C-alpha cells in the first residue's frame, strides 16, 4: 500500500510507472520470494520501499533457511535420567 | 458514488473495531492469576473459584534489574500509545472524509484522509509487534482471543480505505486534466 | 561511485547508469535481488562482477548463522573482577564477621585491598554477617545489589544447589587453604 | 533444544520497515508541498 | 558557479581530514604500556603497567597513570611466512595513508589548474580519478589497520573517524568532478551541433 501510495498520488507526474495498487502487490511478493523480475521502483520514495523491504526479506528469509537446517538436522534428545 | 460510500462504511467499520479491540479484555488466554482472559489493560478471571474479578495488568513488576532498552518496551507497552494513536488517525480519517462532501472543490482533503489511513495501519502493526513482543518476555500455552483478531481485522480495513482514498484522490485530478483538455 | 565513473566519463559514447541509478544497481545486487538495467561495457561489467563476487561472499558468511544469532541469550554480569567494586558504588558487598576473608583486607598494603575496606566501615547498615548463611542469603533478597565475599569452595556449593541464582565472577584473589 | 524463532527474536527488522515506509510517505509528501506552492506562483 | 565552489571545499575538507587522522595518534583507545619495558631490569620493581592507551600509526601513548603524556614508537617488526610479513610491512610503512594524501593533494592541484587552462577538459577528468583512487587507497588502509590490529577491548578514536569521514567527502568530490567534465563535454557537443 505505501509503495503504492508514493508512486501514483502525486499528481505532478501523469501514469508515470507500472506501480499500481494489483502490481505492486506483485512486486513485493516477488521480492520476499527472493524471485522477481518486469519493474523495479524508479523513483526516490519509491526506492526507499523496496530497499527497506529488500533488507528486511533479507533477515527473514536468512533466518527462516537457517532455522529450518536446525529442524532438519534434531540431535536425538535424551530424558535427563540416562543411567 | 459507490466508490466514496465504501470508503465511508469501511472507514466507520475499521474506527468500531479498533476502538472495540482497545476496550474490550479477551485479547488472550493465559495461565496466570486475577486460564486468564488477559486483556490490553485488565487481566480478569475465567473458569475457577473466581469468574468475574478483574485487575489492573501491572506492566512494571518488580521480580532484578531494568534494561534501559526493556525499560522502553514495557513504556511503550504499558501506556499503549500505538493502539491508541490508531484510534486517533482512524478518527482523522472519518471528519477529512466528512469534509470533504461539504466543499467538494478542495481535492486535498481525500488525500489526507488516505494519508491517515495508511497511517493508522502502520501504527497498528507496530502495537502488534510491541504486543506480542512484551508477553514473549513472560511465561506453557497461550491463545489469542477474538480481541486480538478485531486489531488485525482493522488493519486490513483500515489498508483497504486508503486506497479506495488515494483512487479517489487520483480519479478527481484526472478529470480536472480533461476538463482542462480543452 | 567508480560504475558511475567507468560508464558515464568517456564523451565518445554520448547507457543509464547514473549516480543514482548506480547506487541502486549496487543495492540490489547485495540484497540479493535483481537488477533492471545492467552494464554492457567492458569495464563496467568489471565492476558489477567483482561487486557479485564479493556479495556471495559476504551473503553466503552471513547467512550461514542469522537464526542462532538471534536465538542466543547470552550470560552477561555486571562486574568480572574485585577492582569493579572498588570504581563503583551503587552495589555493595561485606565479608564474614570473624573471619580469615575479612583479616586479608585489613592487613594488606595493596591499594585495591585497602580501598575496599574504607568502604566497608563507613557502610550504614553494617554489611558484614555473623553467620555464612546469614550473608548468602541476604544477597538472594538484596534484588542484586549485595555482592558476598566468600572462599571459592563454598561459593562452587551455593552455586550448584537451587535456586542457582548466585555464581562466581573472575578468579580467586588469593590462594590458601584449610588446615 | 531446537527452538523456532519467535517475533522477539525479529521484530528488530520490523521496526526499521515501518521506519522507512514513514521516511518515504514523508520525503513524498515534501516534494509534493514543494511542486504544490512553486505552481500556485506560475 | 555552485558546483565548483563546493568542489573546492570538498577537495580541501577531505584533505585537511585526512593529513590530520595521519598526523594525529588518535586511532584507537586500548590497553597497553609506554616505556620500552626493555629497561635491563635497571629498577625492576617498575613492572609494566597496563593502563588506557591511545594508539594511532606512528608512536603510542599514554591516557592515564603516572606515565601520563609519555609516548613511544610502535613496534610493528617484533621479535614467517609470506601472509604476516608482507601485511605487517604495509601497516608499518602505511604507504596506503600516506598514498591517499598524496593522491588528494594531486587532485587538488587539477582543480587548482582547472581556472588557469579552461580550454584544456581533461584536467578536470584527472581530478576525478585521483579522488576516486585517494578513496579506494582509504578503503586498503582502514582494512590494514584493522586487520593488522587483530594480530581485550578496545573503541575507535576521532582520528580513525577523520579517515574514515576524508572517504566519503573524497567520493563525493569525485562524482562532481566528473559531473563537470560531462556537462563541460555535453555543452561543448551542443554548440557545435548547432553551428553544424
Ligand atoms: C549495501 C548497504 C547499503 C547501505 C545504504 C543504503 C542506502 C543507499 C542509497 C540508495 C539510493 C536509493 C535512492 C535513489 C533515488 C534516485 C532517484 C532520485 O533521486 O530522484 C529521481 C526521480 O526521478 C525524482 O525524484
Ligand atoms: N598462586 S600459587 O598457586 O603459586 C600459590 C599456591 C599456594 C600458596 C600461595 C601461592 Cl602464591 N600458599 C598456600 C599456603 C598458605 C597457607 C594455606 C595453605 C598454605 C599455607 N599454599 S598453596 O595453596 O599451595
Ligand atoms: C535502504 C537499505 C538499508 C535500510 C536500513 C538499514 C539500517 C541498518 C540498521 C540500523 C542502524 C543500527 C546501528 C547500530 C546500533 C547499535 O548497535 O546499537
Ligand atoms: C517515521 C515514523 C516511524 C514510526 C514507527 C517507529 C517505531 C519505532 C519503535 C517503537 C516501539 C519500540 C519499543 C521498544 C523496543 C526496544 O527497545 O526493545
Ligand atoms: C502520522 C500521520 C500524519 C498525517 C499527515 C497528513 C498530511 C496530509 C497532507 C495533505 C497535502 C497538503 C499539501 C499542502 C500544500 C500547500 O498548500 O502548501
Ligand atoms: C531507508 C529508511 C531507513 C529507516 C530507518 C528507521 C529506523 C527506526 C529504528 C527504530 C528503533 C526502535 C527503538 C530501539 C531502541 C533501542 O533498543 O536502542
Ligand atoms: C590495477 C590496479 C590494482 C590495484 C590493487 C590495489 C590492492 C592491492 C592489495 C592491497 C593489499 C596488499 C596485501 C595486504 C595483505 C597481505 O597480503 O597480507
Ligand atoms: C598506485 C596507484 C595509483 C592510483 C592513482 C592514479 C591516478 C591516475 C590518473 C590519471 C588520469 C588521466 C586522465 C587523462 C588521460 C588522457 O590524457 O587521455
Ligand atoms: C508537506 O510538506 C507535507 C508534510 C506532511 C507531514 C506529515 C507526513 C507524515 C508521514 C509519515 C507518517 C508515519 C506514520 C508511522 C506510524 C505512526
Ligand atoms: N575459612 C575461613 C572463613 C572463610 C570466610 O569467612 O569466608 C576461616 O576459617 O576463618
Ligand atoms: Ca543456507
Amino acid at each position: 500500500v505505501v509503495l503504492f501510495l508514493v508512486s501514483r498520488f502525486s499528481p505532478y507526474e501523469w501514469p508515470p510507472n507500472e506501480f499500481g495498487i494489483f502490481n505492486s502487490l506483485w512486486f513485493s511478493l516477488g521480492a520476499f520470494m527472493q524471485q522477481g523480475c518486469d519493474i523495479s521502483p524508479r523513483s526516490l520514495s519509491g526506492r526507499i520501499v523496496g530497499g527497506v523491504w529488500w533488507f528486511f526479506t533479507l533477515i527473514i528469509i536468512s533466518s527462516y533457511t537457517a532455522n529450518l537446517a536446525a529442524f532438519l538436522t534434531v540431535e536425538r534428545m535424551v530424558s535427563p535420567i540416562e543411567s | 458514488g459507490v466508490q466514496m460510500l465504501l470508503t465511508i462504511v469501511g472507514a466507520f467499520a475499521a474506527f468500531s473495531l479498533m476502538t472495540i479491540a482497545v476496550g474490550t479484555d479477551y485479547w488472550l488466554y493465559s495461565r496466570g492469576v486475577c486460564m486468564t482472559h488477559s486483556g490490553l489493560w485488565r487481566t480478569c478471571c475465567l473458569e475457577g473459584n473466581f469468574k468475574g474479578l478483574c485487575k489492573q495488568i501491572d506492566h512494571f513488576p518488580e521480580d532484578y534489574e531494568a534494561d534501559t532498552a526493556e525499560y522502553f518496551l514495557r513504556a511503550v507497552r504499558a501506556s499503549s500509545i500505538f493502539p491508541i494513536l490508531s484510534v486517533i488517525l482512524l478518527f482523522m480519517g472519518g471528519l477529512c472524509i466528512a469534509a470533504s462532501e461539504f466543499y467538494k472543490t478542495r481535492h486535498n482533503i481525500i488525500l489526507s484522509a488516505g494519508i491517515f489511513f495508511v497511517s493508522a495501519g502502520l501504527s497498528n502493526i507496530i502495537g502488534i509487534i510491541v504486543y506480542i513482543s512484551a508477553n514473549a518476555g513472560d511465561p506453557n500455552s497461550y491463545s489469542y482471543g477474538w480481541s486480538f483478531y478485531f486489531g488485525a481485522l482493522s488493519f486490513i480495513i483500515a489498508e483497504m480505505v486508503g486506497v479506495l482514498a488515494v483512487h479517489m484522490f487520483i480519479d478527481r485530478h484526472k478529470q480536472l486534466r480533461a476538463t482542462a483538455r480543452a | 561511485v567508480v560504475l558511475f565513473l567507468v560508464s558515464r566519463f568517456s564523451p565518445y559514447e554520448w547507457n543509464e547508469f547514473g549516480i543514482f541509478n548506480s547506487l541502486w544497481f549496487s543495492l540490489g545486487a547485495f540484497m540479493q535481488q535483481g537488477c533492471d538495467i545492467s552494464p554492457r561495457s567492458l569495464s563496467g561489467r568489471i565492476v558489477g562482477g567483482v561487486w557479485w563476487f564479493f556479495t556471495l561472499i559476504i551473503i553466503s558468511s552471513y547467512t550461514a548463522n542469522l537464526a542462532a544469532f538471534l536465538t542466543v541469550e547470552r550470560m552477561v554480569s555486571p562486574i568480572e573482577s574485585a577492582e569493579d567494586l572498588a570504581k563503583q558504588t551503587e552495589i555493595a558487598y561485606g565479608t564474614l564477621d570473624s573471619g580469615s576473608t575479612k583479616e586479608f583486607f585489613r592487613r594488606s598494603k595493596i591499594a585495591v585491598y585497602e580501598k575496599m575496606w574504607t568502604y566497608m566501615r563507613s557502610a550504614e547498615p553494617s554489611v558484614f554477617t555473623r553467620t555464612t548463611a546469614e550473608g548468602v542469603a541476604r544477597v538472594r533478597k538484596s534484588k542484586g545489589k549485595f555482592a558476598f565475599l566468600l572462599e571459592s569452595t563454598m561459593n562452587e556449593y551455593i552455586e550448584q544447589r537451587k535456586p542457582c541464582d548466585t555464581m562466581k565472577v573472575g578468579g580467586n584473589l588469593d590462594s590458601k587453604g584449610y588446615g | 533444544k531446537t527452538s523456532a524463532l519467535s517475533l522477539s527474536n525479529v521484530a528488530g527488522v520490523f521496526y526499521i520497515l515501518v521506519g522507512g515506509l514513514g521516511l518515504a510517505m514523508l520525503v513524498a509528501l515534501i516534494e509534493f508541498c514543494y511542486k504544490s506552492r512553486a505552481e500556485a506562483k506560475r | 558557479g555552485v558546483q565548483m565552489l563546493l568542489t573546492i571545499v570538498g577537495a580541501f575538507a577531505a584533505f585537511s581530514l585526512m593529513t590530520i587522522a595521519v598526523g594525529t595518534d588518535y586511532w584507537l583507545y586500548s590497553r597497553g604500556v609506554c616505556k620500552t619495558k626493555s629497561v635491563s631490569e635497571n629498577e625492576t620493581s617498575k613492572k609494566n603497567e597496563e593502563v588506557m592507551t591511545h594508539s594511532g600509526l606512528w608512536r603510542t601513548c599514554c591516557l592515564e597513570g603516572n606515565f601520563k603524556g609519555l609516548c613511544k614508537q610502535i613496534d610493528h617488526f617484533p621479535e614467517a611466512d609470506t601472509a604476516e610479513y608482507f601485511l605487517r610491512a604495509v601497516r608499518a610503512s602505511s604507504i596506503f595513508p600516506i598514498l591517499s594524501v598524496i593522491l588528494l593533494f594531486m587532485g587538488g592541484l587539477c582543480i587548482a589548474a582547472s581556472e588557469f587552462y579552461k580550454t584544456r577538459h581533461n584536467i578536470i577528468l584527472s581530478a576525478g580519478i585521483f579522488f576516486v583512487s585517494a578513496g579506494l587507497s582509504n578503503i586498503i588502509g582502514i582494512i590494514v589497520y584493522i586487520s593488522a590490529n587483530a594480530g581485550n577491548s578496545y573503541s575507535y578514536g576521532w582520528s580513525f573517524y577523520f579517515g574514515a569521514l576524508s572517504f566519503i567527502i573524497a567520493e563525493m568530490v569525485g562524482v562532481l568532478a566528473v559531473h563537470m567534465f560531462i556537462d563541460r563535454h555535453k555543452q561543448l557537443r551542443a554548440t557545435a551541433r548547432a553551428t553544424d
